[PDB]
RNA sequence: GCAGCUUGCUACCUCGAUGUCGGUUCUUUCCAUCCUGGCCGUGCAGCAGCGGCCAAGGGUGAGGUUGUUCGCCUAUUAAAGGAGAUCGUGAGCUGGGUUUAGACCGUCGUGAGACAGGUCGGUUACUAUCUACUAGAGGUGCCCGAGGUCUGCGGGUAAGCUGCUUUUAGUACGAGAGGAACCAAGCAGCGGCGCCACUGGUGUACCGGUUGUCUGACAAGGCAUCGCCGGGCAGCUACGCGCUCAGGAAUAAGAGCUGAAUGCAUCUAAGCUCGAACUCUGACCUAAAAAGAGACCUCUUUAAGGAUUCCGGUAAAAGACCGGUUUGAUAGAAACGGGAUGUAAGCACCAAGGCAACGAGGUGUUCAGUCCGCGUUUACUAACCAUUCGUUCCUUUCACUU
RNA sequence: CCCUAACUGGAGUCCGGUGAAGCUUACAUUCUAGUGCACAGUCUAGAGACCUCUAGGGGGAAGUGAAGACCCCGUGGAGC
RNA sequence: AGGCUAAGGCGUGUCGGAGUAAUUCAGUUAAGGGAAUUCGGCAAAUUAGCUCCGUAACUUCGGGAUAAGGAGUGCCUGCU
């Protein structure tokens, strides 16, 4: 998709399971897959900040529960940097479910997200509250 | 067998990967010439690197205007003298030395590296090139140089490196008449590169000893059970059973670094005059502080601190005239904190 | 440039240097360095330690 | 008909053993091409297909069952091709299956026992002689003697390959829905090379807290994985960071121009112009041990210069390499700068209390104490004293010196 | 494991002392193809190759260990 | 038990110097992820003493049971 400003270290690799953070009701999602990465032989998918992912619902509610969506990670622990050389990071890892083009599902994203997947999916920055 | 394909491990490009054959990096293609005529070579010593905040002027980027912290690495480039003038007869063979000249008067230090040449013949050597390059022998014009370490305190050495930098004008009569006018002389660095342009850095890279394939070459480590079954870090197999010999291509111990390399497109920054704007407090880490006139190139460059480094103008650029930098903030602040 | 503060130390965050930390509520805080961030990490208070500048603040209040 | 990549047929080689499947690691090869590149046809409007030709430079992944090969299934993806290399690869690994000795189930047999049936368990030996490769040196060969700077016979490369988004453009096309390409830009995936300002790891230098115990108590220390725990400079390193283009020539399929054989027409029979991720040049690494064994300049012949002794680190497995040597800051000390930890011991007061003695601990002296495999100033000590080669070695086979 | 990194002690590397063993008809600096009992460093035709030493891990020597324990044969045995 | 010390026995679980690679035997630590590795959680990691609360299916009524899931713990002053 569109470039971010920051350099991202793709944190997350496929099997983590990562609270959702949106009012969708899926609570737990794995990481099955991730959109736009060919990856090479033995490595496995890794999912950094920004990155729309294959996840399949662990914990939540009975309808959304072993179903396979399609996720944005707003934040991550493992440190990135911005710009202007200062490095940002997060208490804990978060993902919100959304569709393929960006548009997440629920209305309202409990804790902060990440300023770079505000300014590549604006509706996930604007249906967020708090920005980081 | 369903074959999984992996890319092979390192690159083929650098061999064989044994240790260069002189501190000092050799040039073997110049660019062609498109302008006044000019040394098309430098070379300094890498002190250290540092970062500044310098507002982006990069045309197209994501972060053009804003504030952004570019890791730069500050040489000390102090004057250098253009010692010798030689030319070059061309023909089917390849380039050979016709003839040179060497200037009149020399630094005292010289000795250390080759006995000082006397100043004997410097208008009739001049004559004899001048008579060559007009009957048609004579193809190009290069001039020789020399590092001036003795003032440099964080490099111990005051033995001058030599080394062969192309001129860079249009007619080889051109050539000659600004190598005549440059011969002898300590001609600065701002005389040849301008702030803001790109450059090509070649430098012996920094010697890792004798080390292994899977540092070498970057092969996989074993695996699971076969970690601990007495080969971690050695190469699984070192060939079929046919062809019944070990292939160069296999990834295998040896001599890792101290190679020379060349880094294309790393860009000038600033071309300072005293050491003071940029050594951190404490000096720089095994180095000292700079006390001789610099530049900041952006980015890496390869070799470590003190190593010599060869800077020629880009001969792949592929952007523009890409203007002065803005520097807002050379950081100063200590390396050992 | 925006001037950043260290959170535990007091010290000014240098540019083009430090972390940005943030917890899950929104809050952020500035760590100039390693020690700062992990003095931060095992629960300690500014307040509770001399070395800063909040300790050192809170030791001249009497 | 081809291939010999499945199963057969045969019995030519091997039974004084060529370690037998599958996976893993790593390298290479073929094209009958899955994707990437170039074309042709269409029952090709566009998008997207379908079929064919050229093309092996690169890519061809991650997972669930099963020992599997194969095959199915999952979500990504440009695509997730096939095959060869003793069904590549056990002096590399694994040991899941098959193919030992034990045992159970079923079926055969009167029985011992058997099953191209299933199940549980079941030893992976070796100090590398030669060769091959990978790197590092010592010689001679070439050669006025030495040094320096270059050239380039050659060798190598993928040094890049490929997607996503924006613009072109909601335009061409189309009745509508739907919907491209040329140029340009940014970012990303993988690969390559390099680096340590920032971030992260380590950091058995160092600093602090503290358990048990020993040295009589305090202080200072030993041991218990660094006793354990917290922090971390330098160094190294990735999980961090820098760079990573073409252009040109000749071409394959193909598309044409001129043009006859065949008065015309014809891309072909001569000739000519374009035409690909291929080839070549261009970059980049290496390259006088190129037997055509190189070119030029400088210095000087009992010298030029090299090596060793000495102080070192930009280097280092040994060698080698790169510097300094009193006309010197090469390494060390002293001091200071810059940093690591967290406020030392002793003393004064306070301390929940205790009649008292005592008292974990708090505050001040004290951003203290301790420490720095970093820098600067500084010859204070140590880089001094030598030494050997550049003489065949004795000879008066002499260019001599008693 | 993705994906490896740094550090510690013992080896290894280098040095002083001591000090064996196993493979071995000979030669041997190889590489390709063919031929040959149809799996060649020694044949045939080409291509490369100056020699010596050190370190490396194991491609090849159908590497060494060993009169195959699988299959067959023996007017050979043993146990049941 | 294990750790630290007496007495007692020893520095002879009879090769030393040196601190310069790769690799190897045995250990320490490792961001983010947490079995995605693999035939298979093989190996390694986790937890761990004592007191108190509390403890399920099922059961041959004996058990399961330390089930599971939790809290406290040092030092000093003074006492019962
Ligand atoms: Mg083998
Ligand atoms: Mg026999
Ligand atoms: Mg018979
Ligand atoms: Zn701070």
């Amino acid at each position: 998709m569109k470039g971010m400003r920051s350099n991202i270290p793709r944190a997350l690799n496929a099997g983590a399971q990562i609270a959702c953070v949106d009012n969708t009701g899926a609570k737990v999602v794995e990481i099955i897959s991730v959109k736009k990465y060919r990856g090479v032989k033995n490595r496995m998918p890794c999912a950094g900040i920004g990155d729309m992912c294959v996840v399949s619902v662990k914990k939540g509610t009975p309808e959304m529960r072993k179903q396979v969506l399609l996720a944005v990670v707003v934040r991550q622990k493992q440190e990135f940097r911005r710009p202007d050389g200062l490095h940002v990071s997060f208490e804990d890892n978060a993902m919100v479910i959304t569709d393929e083009e960006g548009i997440p599902k629920g209305t309202d994203i409990k804790g902060p997200v990440a300023r770079e997947v505000a300014e590549r999916f604006p509706k996930i920055g604007t249906t967020a509250s708090i920005i980081v | 067998m369903a074959s999984i394909h992996r890319p092979k491990r390192g690159s083929l490009a650098f061999s064989p990967r044994k240790r260069a054959k002189s501190h000092i990096p050799r040039f073997r293609a110049w660019p062609e010439a498109t302008g006044e005529p000019k040394l098309q070579s430098f070379a300094g010593y890498k002190v250290g690197m540092t970062h500044v905040i310098m507002v982006d002027d990069t045309k197209n980027s994501l972060t053009q205007g804003m504030e952004i912290s570019v890791p730069v690495t500050v040489i000390e480039t102090p004057a250098i003298r253009v010692a010798a003038i030689r030319a070059y007869a061309e023909d089917s063979t390849g380039e050979k030395a016709i003839a040179e000249v060497w200037a009149a008067d020399l630094d005292p230090e010289l000795k250390r590296r080759i006995p000082i040449p006397a100043a004997g013949n410097q208008a009739e050597a001049l004559e004899n090139i001048g008579k060559l390059i007009e009957e048609g022998r004579v193809s190009d014009v290069r001039a020789v140089i020399y590092t001036l370490p003795k003032s440099l305190t964080g490099v111990p050495k005051k033995v001058p490196d030599i080394m062969e930098s192309g001129i860079s004008a249009r007619d080889l009569g051109t050539k000659f008449e600004y190598s005549k006018t440059i011969l002898g002389t300590l001609v600065s660095v701002t005389d040849v590169f301008k702030n803001g342009t790109l450059v090509d850095t070649a430098a012996i890279t920094i010697g890792k000893g004798t080390q292994g394939p899977v540092k070498r070459w970057g092969i996989q480590l074993m695996k699971g059970k076969h970690s601990r079954q007495g080969s971690l870090r050695q190469v699984g197999t070192l060939g079929a059973f046919n062809p019944s010999r070990v292939s160069w291509r296999v990834p295998q111990m040896g001599q890792m670094g101290y190679h020379q390399r060349t880094e294309f497109n790393k860009r000038i920054l600033k071309i300072g005059s005293d050491g003071e704007e940029v050594t951190p407090e404490g000096g720089f880490i095994n180095y000292g502080l700079v006390r001789g006139d610099y530049i900041l190139i952006k980015g890496s460059v390869p070799g470590p601190s003190k190593r010599l480094i060869r800077l020629r103008d880009p001969i792949r650029a592929k952007k523009a005239d890409l203007g002065e930098p803005n520097i807002l903030y050379i950081s100063r602040e200590s390396k050992q904190g | 440039m925006e001037q950043r503060k260290c959170y535990f130390c007091g010290k000014m965050l240098e540019p083009g240097t430090g972390k940005l930390y943030v917890k899950k509520d929104g809050s952020t805080y500035f760590m100039c360095s390693s020690k700062c961030m992990s003095n931060f990490a095992l629960g300690r208070l500014p307040r509770r330690t001399e070395w800063t500048e909040k300790g050192k603040i809170q030791l001249k209040k009497a």
